[PDB]
RNA sequence: UGGAGAGUUUGAUCCUGGCUCAGGGUGAACGCUGGCGGCGUGCCUAAGACAUGCAAGUCGUGCGGGCCGCGGGGUUUUACUCCGUGGUCAGCGGCGGACGGGUGAGUAACGCGUGGGUGACCUACCCGGAAGAGGGGGACAACCCGGGGAAACUCGGGCUAAUCCCCCAUGUGGACCCGCCCCUUGGGGUGUGUCCAAAGGGCUUUGCCCGCUUCCGGAUGGGCCCGCGUCCCAUCAGCUAGUUGGUGGGGUAAUGGCCCACCAAGGCGACGACGGGUAGCCGGUCUGAGAGGAUGGCCGGCCACAGGGGCACUGAGACACGGGCCCCACUCCUACGGGAGGCAGCAGUUAGGAAUCUUCCGCAAUGGGCGCAAGCCUGACGGAGCGACGCCGCUUGGAGGAAGAAGCCCUUCGGGGUGUAAACUCCUGAACCCGGGACGAAACCCCCGACGAGGGGACUGACGGUACCGGGGUAAUAGCGCCGGCCAACUCCGUGCCAGCAGCCGCGGUAAUACGGAGGGCGCGAGCGUUACCCGGAUUCACUGGGCGUAAAGGGCGUGUAGGCGGCCUGGGGCGUCCCAUGUGAAAGACCACGGCUCAACCGUGGGGGAGCGUGGGAUACGCUCAGGCUAGACG
């Protein structure tokens, strides 16, 4: 079974490509707390069909390019910019801690 | 090693009359019938209250020197018993009693366990017909411990088995004196042994 | 090719063989595909040779090649008997 | 003071010269055909593409241009020729290309 | 079936807290000592440098020759030449040299582990299935001739064979462009067009055997891709130019920014990018009640490397340890022009080091390569050798033997101790001495049958005259540490804060159970100690399982970002959570049982396991999410 994840499109600034952020909950291996991790996957959008905020399913695919190994299966739900804003604020905080 | 050397000094040091020479530990010559104090220059001096480690070590040394088994084989047998399911102490005693030399002693073929060890090592004892010369051999229930047909003419065996006429054997052993053989019927229970040892003290000694 | 041969598993002066299906390019004691029997050359126990006949027939059907000793041991177990 | 496995080396050299030749032909012919397809000379283009495909398969007979890779070269050649003649038209000789 | 604590801060106490000890372990080393055997194990350092021998070849059933020799022919003789045959040598040709063997350098990475993907792939030999092999042509070695070089070797000319190379044909079929259909990433089918096949040899000789060609499938082996897991430093906070993406190409068996053109400006990062350091990873192993900590030697799996660096050729497969090329360092030859070489294969040498082995035997067994086979090769392997390095088994005697020799040590001078210990008495018989003497070895092969099934026959043992069996047969190595407390074991003398001891507390300055010796005792025993390292105790990095008023520890205070956490009620989803079924979890190891070496160590057979992850189905209390509602929190 080819892995099928579900995430949020947070970057449509590339050509025929979208950055889908995928979260996952799991108990900590030693401390048992259900912790939440995440990972960004570069998925293939050959029709520019999906835009920012779209929650979409992603499927393991034949490699399209270096770092691009997934295709957008279908659209789970339309643009919800709240998770996108959360990710953008997380990124924007990085400029405040340099020196 | 076998600790080879003086033995009735252990009859003295352990405070309990041991039977390491067979006879002469029953005769008024054991040096325990006449000198119950431990050996050495400081044997007759007033003893101090021994530590708990002292008590457990003395009890374990008593039980180990009764059989004449080295520390290596002793600890190995104890760990083997602790691995098994059941009471560690009674199983350990059943293991120690299952040694071929100890069975030869218990069957009255030899007067002492060390004499039995020499009888085994020199191939004078057979197990189920086949000759066995290993004191550490473990006898299973049902094994026939016999005397070699070529050794049944020896003077010492004649003496020992001529004295065994009329003597009873352990509840877990059978003896045929005419055929000079016997059978290990079962493992001995704790109630079958009259050893002056507290097994729980040895278990606690190795528990450290 | 895939072969049916013996592997040595006993100790020194105590040889014990596993009749085994493995790639010929692998070491004789290495990762085999399946153990299809065992063989004791010194005949220490009354059961000193056992072979899974159906499995040996399968591996011969798919294209395995046994050694001369392996083929002898299989023939003793009636792998090729068609009476 | 060495062993006669040097013989193998010798053989490789021969085979090397055998291979470089065939490929050097194939490549050459391919280019030639493509030229005629760019200039519209369809008859000669297909007539040379036939010989190119033949040399490709003959090289595939041995260890020179084995595997498919030969089918890959044939595919790319036929595709490029048919595409370049479509920029002009009139597939005159009707050679390797299907109707 | 599983969990022990103790010493030490004080005049005494309770606490906090560190240090230390008792335990187990090792690829160990060192000291003293040292008898036998079995099974294991043995460069952890310089991935430093290597003399020498061996370690990878094999096919005359693919092909033609050279040299040496014999036999038989054409001839009256000679010359010349033909056929058969033996030995030897390479050559051309095929297969193997990519396995096996070594090592841990480098690598923090799809390297490994684990579970998946390949509609994006390959696989020589092997197995099954379908079909085919017609005709013609050519070249290079060997060899003959000549040249260059000190050598390695090299150049030119000429003759020739083939399972060498090429052309045409046959098209079972396959390949490709295009179209259609099914299917859904490049899977499968179909039509026209085009393109592509082959090699012969051996006989028991017109019939089989070893092969050859095209195609489909199996099997095995592998390539690539993805989820999750994988050390330390944030006294490394920003990294990135093939960088991220696209289009079109090149390339490969195959995807890919792998590479290249052009276009877009992206990609990564406190959920730790980048940098630095360290390190093969795992099955496992050691320890631990467990959780966990530590580790990755032997054996098995995967990786990487072959003096350092780079690169392609050949091939089914290599970026090739014992193949090739170039640069660098090194060593050797050198006619100074130029060449040769690569133990981290076995053994051995040397250097370093506290420290790690034989320049051994064998092709008998198992396994591998070539061959129809015979057979050849195999420092893989099977064995032996050396080393108490480890584990296990065993010996240095057994029984009798004085109110108790001597010597030696204490002493109230009565005596006490070494101690049944000894000498002695009787008994067995380690060593050794003889004789017998293996299993491991029945296949390949040959004969019958049908080169099948089946039956029968014969050859072959390195270990080794070893194991084992029988007879004979001598009382015949014991050592090391400790004795103030923790911690089992006490006296005498000498010494006088001296000489020394010491793991921690501590002992010695005149009468030391602590130094040194003696007697005695305790503990282990062919060992005993020491040092080093790991876990343990240590609940002393506290998930299980700790703390912060005064013992180490609440930030000087606030505002607030991310993050963590979230009152009551109803419903949808089923992400966490839970359940069932199923796949996976190699073997070895671990556990249990039985069995084989007389036992054991060692080994064999069988049994049981197991988290995690994949898939299918189910549950909805809680956590999550979405939709709605409430007012007890909060705000107004
Ligand atoms: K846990
Ligand atoms: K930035
Ligand atoms: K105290
Ligand atoms: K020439
Ligand atoms: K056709
Ligand atoms: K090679
Ligand atoms: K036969
Ligand atoms: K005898
Ligand atoms: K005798
Ligand atoms: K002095
Ligand atoms: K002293
Ligand atoms: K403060
Ligand atoms: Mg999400
Ligand atoms: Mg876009
Ligand atoms: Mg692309
Ligand atoms: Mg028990
Ligand atoms: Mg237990
Ligand atoms: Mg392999
Ligand atoms: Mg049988
Ligand atoms: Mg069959
Ligand atoms: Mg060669
Ligand atoms: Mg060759
Ligand atoms: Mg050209
Ligand atoms: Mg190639
Ligand atoms: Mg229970
Ligand atoms: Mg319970
Ligand atoms: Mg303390
Ligand atoms: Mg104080
Ligand atoms: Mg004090
Ligand atoms: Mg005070
Ligand atoms: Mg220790
Ligand atoms: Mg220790
Ligand atoms: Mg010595
Ligand atoms: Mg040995
Ligand atoms: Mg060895
Ligand atoms: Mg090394
Ligand atoms: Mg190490
Ligand atoms: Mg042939
Ligand atoms: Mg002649
Ligand atoms: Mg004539
Ligand atoms: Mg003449
Ligand atoms: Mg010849
Ligand atoms: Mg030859
Ligand atoms: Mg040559
Ligand atoms: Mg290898
Ligand atoms: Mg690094
Ligand atoms: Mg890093
Ligand atoms: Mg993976
Ligand atoms: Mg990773
Ligand atoms: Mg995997
Ligand atoms: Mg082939
Ligand atoms: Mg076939
Ligand atoms: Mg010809
Ligand atoms: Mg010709
Ligand atoms: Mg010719
Ligand atoms: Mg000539
Ligand atoms: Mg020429
Ligand atoms: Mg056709
Ligand atoms: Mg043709
Ligand atoms: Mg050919
Ligand atoms: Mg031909
Ligand atoms: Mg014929
Ligand atoms: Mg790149
Ligand atoms: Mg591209
Ligand atoms: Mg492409
Ligand atoms: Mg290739
Ligand atoms: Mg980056
Ligand atoms: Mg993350
Ligand atoms: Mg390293
Ligand atoms: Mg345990
Ligand atoms: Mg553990
Ligand atoms: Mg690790
Ligand atoms: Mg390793
Ligand atoms: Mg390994
Ligand atoms: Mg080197
Ligand atoms: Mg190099
Ligand atoms: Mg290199
Ligand atoms: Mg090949
Ligand atoms: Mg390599
Ligand atoms: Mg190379
Ligand atoms: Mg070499
Ligand atoms: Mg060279
Ligand atoms: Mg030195
Ligand atoms: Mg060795
Ligand atoms: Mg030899
Ligand atoms: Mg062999
Ligand atoms: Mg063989
Ligand atoms: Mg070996
Ligand atoms: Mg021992
Ligand atoms: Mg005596
Ligand atoms: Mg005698
Ligand atoms: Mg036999
Ligand atoms: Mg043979
Ligand atoms: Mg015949
Ligand atoms: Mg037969
Ligand atoms: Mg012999
Ligand atoms: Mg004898
Ligand atoms: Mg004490
Ligand atoms: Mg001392
Ligand atoms: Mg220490
Ligand atoms: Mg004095
Ligand atoms: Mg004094
Ligand atoms: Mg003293
Ligand atoms: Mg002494
Ligand atoms: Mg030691
Ligand atoms: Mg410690
Ligand atoms: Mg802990
Ligand atoms: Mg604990
Ligand atoms: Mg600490
Ligand atoms: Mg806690
Ligand atoms: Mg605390
Ligand atoms: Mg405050
Ligand atoms: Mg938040
Ligand atoms: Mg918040
Ligand atoms: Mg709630
Ligand atoms: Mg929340
Ligand atoms: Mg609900
Ligand atoms: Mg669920
Ligand atoms: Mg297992
Ligand atoms: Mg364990
Ligand atoms: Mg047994
Ligand atoms: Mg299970
Ligand atoms: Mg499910
Ligand atoms: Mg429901
Ligand atoms: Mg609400
Ligand atoms: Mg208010
Ligand atoms: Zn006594």
């Amino acid at each position: 079974p080819k892995k099928v994840l579900t995430g949020v499109v947070v970057s449509d600034k590339m050509q025929k490509t979208v950055t889908v952020l995928v979260e996952r909950q799991f108990p900590h291996p030693l401390y048992g707390k259900v912790i939440k991790r995440s990972k960004k996957y570069l998925a293939h959008d050959p029709e520019e069909k999906y835009k920012l905020g779209d929650v979409v399913e992603i499927i393991e695919s034949r490699p399209i390019s270096k770092r691009k190994r997934f295709r957008v299966l279908r659209l789970v739900e339309s643009g919800r910019m709240d998770l996108v804003e959360k990710y953008l604020i997380r990124r924007q905080n990085y400029e405040s801690l340099s020196k | 090693g076998r600790y080879i050397g003086p033995v009735c000094r252990l009859c003295r040091r352990e405070g309990v009359k041991l039977y390491l020479k067979g006879e002469r530990c029953y005769s008024p010559k054991c040096a325990m019938e006449r000198r119950p104090y431990p050996p050495g220059q400081h044997g007759q001096k007033r003893a101090r209250r021994p530590s708990d480690y002292a008590v457990r070590l003395r009890e374990k040394q008593k039980l180990r020197r009764i059989y004449g088994i080295s520390e290596r084989q002793f600890r190995n047998l104890f760990e083997e018993a602790s691995k098994k399911k059941g009471v560690t102490g009674s199983v350990f005693l059943g293991l120690l009693e299952s040694r071929l030399d100890n069975v030869v002693y218990r069957l009255g073929f030899a007067v002492s366990r060390r004499q039995a060890r020499q009888l085994v090592r020199h191939g004078h004892i057979t197990v189920n017909g086949r000759r066995v010369d290993l004191p550490s051999y473990r006898v299973r229930p049902g094994d026939e411990i016999a005397v070699a047909e070529k050794s049944r003419n020896l003077e010492l065996i004649r003496q020992n088995l001529e004295a065994m006429k009329g003597r009873k054997v352990g509840p877990w052993l059978s003896l045929d004196v005419e055929g000079m053989k016997g059978k290990f019927l079962r493992l001995p229970d704790r109630e079958d042994l009259a050893l002056p040892v507290n097994e729980q003290l040895v278990i606690e000694f190795y528990s450290r | 090719m895939v072969k049916i041969r013996l592997a040595r598993f006993g100790s020194k002066h105590n040889p014990h063989y596993r009749i085994v299906v493995t790639d010929a390019r692998r070491k004789r004691d290495g990762k085999y595909i399946e153990k299809i029997g065992y063989y004791d050359p010194r005949k220490t126990t009354p059961d000193w040779l056992k072979v899974d006949v159906e499995r040996a027939r399968y591996w011969l059907s798919v294209g395995a090649q046994p050694t001369d000793t392996a083929r002898r041991l299989l023939r003793q177990a009636g792998v090729f008997r068609q009476e | 003071r060495n062993l006669s496995a040097l013989k193998r080396h010798r053989q490789s050299l021969k085979r090397r010269l055998r291979n470089k030749a065939k490929k050097s032909a194939i490549k050459t012919l391919s280019k030639k055909a493509i030229q005629l397809a760019q200039e519209g000379k369809a008859e000669e283009a297909l007539k040379i593409m036939r010989k190119a495909e033949s040399l490709i398969d003959k090289a595939a007979k041995g260890s020179t241009l084995h595997k498919n890779a030969a089918a890959r070269r044939k595919s790319r050649l036929m595709r490029k020729v048919r595409q370049l003649l479509e920029a002009a038209g009139a597939p005159l000789i009707g050679g390797g290309l299907s109707a």
